[PDB]
C-alpha cells in the first residue's frame, strides 16, 4: 500500500504544481503545417521554459486543466500504511513520526 | 452417596447450536476466517502484546501445603519445568 501511495502521490504533485497545458485553435490548422508546430512548441515551453512567455493570436485560446479543487493531502494516509509496517511486527512506538508531533507525555510506558 | 444427577448439555437453542449462530463462522470453516486475521498486522501486533505479557508473569510452583512432603513434590515440578527469573 505504502509503495502504491508513493507513486499516486509523485503524479499528482506534478499535475497539481505544474498544471496541464491546453491549446484550442481554429479548424482551418492542419497537422504537418508551420502553425501546428507553433501549437506544439506552445505547450512544450509551457511545461519546460515557462519564463518564455505566449504570444497568440485573437482566435487561439490558451488555458491549463481546470481541476475544480485542491490536491488532496495524502500524508496522513502514506503515514498510517508506512508507520503499520512496524505495528505488524509489535514495536508499540510511531517509528516514521518518532519524536515529531503533539504526543503522549510518557513515551517511556510504550517502549515498554 | 450418589454421583451427577444432571448431564453436561450443548448450549444449543433456536439457531444457535453449540454457542454459534453465524453459519460462516461454524465448524472448521470458522477456523479459516481466525486463521486469515492472522495476516493483518493489528490483530499480530495485539498477540504480539498479549502473548508477550501472559509469558512474562513470574510462573512459580505453590505446594498444596507447607506439609515438607507437598514441598517436596513441588520442588520435583518446579526441577520438571526449570522454573526460573525470565521464565
Amino acid at each position: 500500500a505504502k509503495r502504491a501511495l508513493i507513486l499516486l502521490i509523485n503524479h499528482g504533485l506534478e499535475r497539481f504544481m505544474i498544471g496541464v497545458p491546453t491549446l484550442t485553435i481554429p479548424k482551418s490548422v492542419r497537422q504537418g503545417t508551420k502553425q501546428w508546430e507553433a501549437a506544439k512548441e506552445i505547450v512544450k515551453n509551457f511545461v519546460q521554459k515557462p519564463r518564455h512567455g505566449i504570444i497568440l493570436p485573437d482566435d487561439w485560446k490558451f488555458d491549463t486543466v481546470d481541476l475544480k479543487s485542491a490536491m488532496p493531502d495524502a500524508i496522513p494516509y502514506l503515514t498510517y500504511h508506512d508507520a503499520g509496517i512496524a505495528r505488524a511486527l509489535g514495536i508499540d512506538f510511531n517509528t516514521v513520526q518518532l519524536n515529531m508531533g503533539v504526543q503522549a507525555i510518557n513515551i517511556g510506558e510504550f517502549v515498554s | 452417596l450418589e454421583g451427577a444427577s444432571v448431564p453436561v448439555m450443548s448450549t444449543s437453542y433456536d439457531v444457535v447450536v453449540d454457542r454459534e449462530f453465524d453459519e460462516l463462522l461454524q465448524g472448521k470453516d470458522g477456523l479459516l476466517v481466525y486463521h486469515k486475521m492472522l495476516s493483518d498486522g493489528t490483530v499480530k501486533n495485539a498477540l504480539n502484546y498479549i502473548f508477550g505479557r501472559i509469558r512474562s508473569a513470574k510462573w512459580y510452583v505453590e505446594p498444596a501445603s507447607t506439609d515438607p512432603e507437598d514441598i517436596a513434590i513441588a520442588a520435583f515440578i518446579h526441577a520438571q519445568l526449570g522454573i526460573d527469573d525470565a521464565s
